[PDB]
DNA sequence: CGTTAGGCATTAAGCTGAACGCACAAAGGAACAAAATAAACAATACCACCGAAACAAAGAATTAGAATAGTATAACGCTAACAAACATAAATTAG
DNA sequence: CTAATTTATGTTTGTTAGCGTTATACTATTCTAATTCTTTGTTTCGGTGGTATTGTTTATTTTGTTCCTTTGTGCGTTCAGCTTAATGCCTAACG
């Protein structure tokens, strides 16, 4: 018989331990190809510097990390824990978004 | 060196959206946050990138740096540190 | 002789009878699109200042102007504005 | 008991024409006659609004009489 | 006989105001001459679509003047305008009349 | 006698008040906040009428945002109301707090 | 002719939230909105005083008050440029 | 002999390339002398309330070094430093670490 | 012989030896410190500049600066910062 | 890279008459506002559930790292030549 | 209703594209290492629906309470033309 945890149990020693640490949370290599998909639209035949995806994976993380906070205060507000994607549709409402 | 890219936003996945929802604070996280996470990272990255192209044709250049980015998230209002 | 307001309030009219020759205007509206045409063109000018900076270039010329239009407008005003001021330059320097 | 600022020309002049014109129009908004009242007025010409002006003055002079060291200190 | 700017480039609006702007205004020590033309382009252009949906606004509500009123309608209820002033609020302007469909009754 | 429905009357000034453009704060009790609070800051401070007028309009325009903001919570928790944790939670995701 | 947060009265701020689309106010709304106004004019308040302060004027026109909102990211159409 | 600006003020920071920017930044056209050293002045005074703090956060976490969580943990923990940061996110930062308090049992 | 970045770092590292004499720092922290000074520069001269417009002043003054730091810096900060400006202009003019 | 000694030309402090801005006299219902109340509908407390998300182990498949070579590209310096500021004479226009 | 504000012409000058070169980081390739994404089988728990109590908002009427729009007068505040010292920018020199 093998020992389980509950669910939640993990995920905030999880949260902790994400908090803590400060390392990016996406592979480099996906959100080059990602970037270079995107920039085709604008311009094909761009040459991206490490340090341009760096800054630009840097700055994704922050803003969906802040609006994963306020998705969390939303879906709090309306009594639950479990965010969906109307409380997305809301923090991006209420923030000037969209 | 020519190439067309396709399908890429399923690299960034969901046991990668998982960190960025738990770093936030997140306790559970629905099945659907995932397309619409995408969703909305692409059209972020969609208006920042269009501002760092634009930044780079100004110059008559031909490579996007990282300058370049960094002003493009200072004329959406979210100033990046740490890179000049 | 009291000094006067330099203001764009007759060439806001002038578009209006261009554009529009049955509808009149008030004052209070007058006034606002005066404000919102210096709320523009501080906009514009400041991108083009620190397009210019970012650039090291000492003077601002059209194309900073052009791509700061690329910047604030979105969706179809942007092109519609880069079209309608490259008619204007075509026009000013074939004239 | 604080001292009130003289009243001027049409002030005093409206002492009278108001109730004239309540007592003619009783109904009537104040709101409104106060309207109509200085649409008249401005139709009155200098030498008919000559006696309303004096009596002001002379209201104004012998107010300053009573009360001499008066000064006029609006709130701000 | 010498033709203005402002009509030289067919327009409205002053080049040489917008020009004198620009040098008074302190962006650059330098300005070239086509940004007083493309600025006063792009801006007779801006206020000609904010006149035109100001006077199909009045003219739809069976009025004949511009109170701000129909500023505000024609300024809201556009998408890529909306986008430019989302953040400015108007003078006397009120707003864009809606209401959310679960207030209202069945 | 013949009482309406609550929130019937309610629909009938929402609609009125949106199709209106009236300042709803009237003017000498505005002038009398302003006149109050701004001595903290500074005495002897005359205000021009433009300047009150102006303040009363903006704060006009952010309540009316906040409160768009606020029935936005609101409807989204199941909510016809407002209660104050509404308001506390539009001026928080607007990063006022 | 003191406490003036209450002569910004409560039927004048239900008419404030009807123009906003709201069907129903609670009675604990009111206090809160009052100190949301008073935190808001008191920024707009000390920034358009730092302004008129700077120039050495005694009065508060209206043109501070338009710089004081410009600002904060709410700019004021009609008061002039 | 003569002393350094930087030091005529006992500062760290250089009044000459505080003035320089100033000059070369384009934001008028004559800048007065007292601008520099104010600005040195208020610049060196307040990466001295960022150090501060981000010494005491290592020296708190027994760390030596001053890595960024550390400048992430001194602004996000102060108040009146948070306001002129708000907007800002910080390179390699992480998070302020705090939990909401309905999320944790009891 | 490459050409020189003119940055803030060393300035930075001096104000550390002042504040705290053990402590070492990293190179990308000192980069985040170089993009600090520079934004906040950027924002006191942004509002100095645009104080002297709305002054019609051709002259940026240390008031200019003092008035924009009452402006941005909340609290405390503000009051402290003027002092320390304050304490260093007399420094410069008993000098 | 940073600081310092003399012109000079621009600029803010100083000053006064003048023009602006605001409060306030009466009025007297109109329009607003506070207060008390009936009750009706909305918030909420509680309960069941069920399917949806978390947890786990395995493997796959992907990224990381490194050496390296080509290699487009970007960042250095001369150079012309071009475009814009500046000094000085109309004109139309407009508050 | 005529001053004033934009427009045109020639001159200087200082900015910038063209050119060359080269360095330099970028892109691609091919290996191992490692690490982590996706599948599949538990398992357990939170969103959602449904009902009942309650608590509090609304709509209304009564009774105060204020307001509002009108012109002239008093007083404090600002502003613009004119004086005048302050000062910052440029150059040459030095370190």
């Amino acid at each position: 018989k093998p020992h389980r945890y509950r669910p939640g149990t993990v995920a905030l020693r999880e949260i902790r331990r994400y908090q803590k640490s400060t390392e990016l949370l996406i592979r480099k290599l996906p959100f080059q190809r990602l970037v270079r998909e995107i920039a085709q639209d604008f311009k094909t035949d761009l040459r991206f510097q490490s340090s341009a995806v760096m800054a630009l994976q840097e700055a994704s993380e922050a803003y969906l990390v802040g609006l994963f906070e306020d998705t969390n205060l939303a879906a709090i507000h309306a009594k639950r824990v479990t965010i969906m994607p109307k409380d997305i549709q809301l923090a991006r409402r209420i923030r000037g978004e969209r | 060196h020519r190439k067309v890219l396709r399908d890429n936003i399923q690299g960034i996945t969901k046991p990668a959206i998982r960190r960025l929802a738990r770093r936030g604070g997140v306790k559970r996280i629905s099945g659907l946050i995932y397309e619409e996470t995408r969703g909305v990272l692409k059209v972020f990255l969609e208006n920042v990138i269009r501002d760092a192209v634009t930044y780079t044709e100004h110059a008559k250049r031909k490579t996007v740096t990282a300058m370049d980015v960094v002003y493009a998230l200072k004329r959406q209002g979210r100033t990046l540190y740490g890179f000049g | 002789k009291r000094s006067r307001k330099e203001s764009y309030s007759v060439y806001v009219y002038k578009v209006l009878k261009q554009v529009h020759p049955d509808t009149g205007i008030s004052s209070k509206a007058m006034g606002i699109m005066n404000s919102f045409v210096n709320d523009i063109f501080e906009r514009i000018a400041g991108e083009a200042s620190r397009l210019a900076h970012y650039n090291k270039r000492s003077t601002i010329t059209s194309r900073e102007i052009q791509t700061a239009v690329r910047l604030l407008l979105p969706g179809e005003l942007a092109k519609h504005a880069v079209s309608e001021g490259t008619k204007a330059v075509t026009k000013y320097t074939s004239a | 008991d604080r001292v009130k600022r003289p009243m001027n020309a049409f002030m005093v002049w409206s002492r009278g024409q108001r109730r004239k014109m309540a007592q003619e129009n009783p109904k009537m908004h104040n709101s409104e006659i106060s309207k109509r009242l200085g649409a008249e007025w401005k139709l009155l010409s200098e030498t008919e609004k000559r006696p309303f002006i004096d009596e002001a003055k002379r209201l104004r002079a012998l107010h300053m009489k009573e009360h001499p060291d008066y000064k006029y200190r609006p709130r701000r | 006989k010498a033709k203005t700017r402002s009509s030289r480039a067919g327009l409205q609006f002053p080049v040489g105001r917008v020009h004198r702007l620009l040098r008074k205004g302190n962006y650059s020590e330098r300005v070239g001459a086509g940004a007083p033309v493309y600025l006063a382009a792009v801006l007779e252009y801006l206020t000609a679509e904010i006149l035109e949906l100001a006077g199909n606004a009045a003219r739809d509500n069976k009025k004949t003047r511009i109170i701000p009123r129909h500023l505000q309608l024609a300024i809201r209820n556009d998408e890529e305008l909306n986008k430019l002033l989302g953040r400015v609020t108007i003078a006397q302007g009120g707003v864009l009349p809606n209401i959310q469909a679960v207030l209202l009754p069945k």
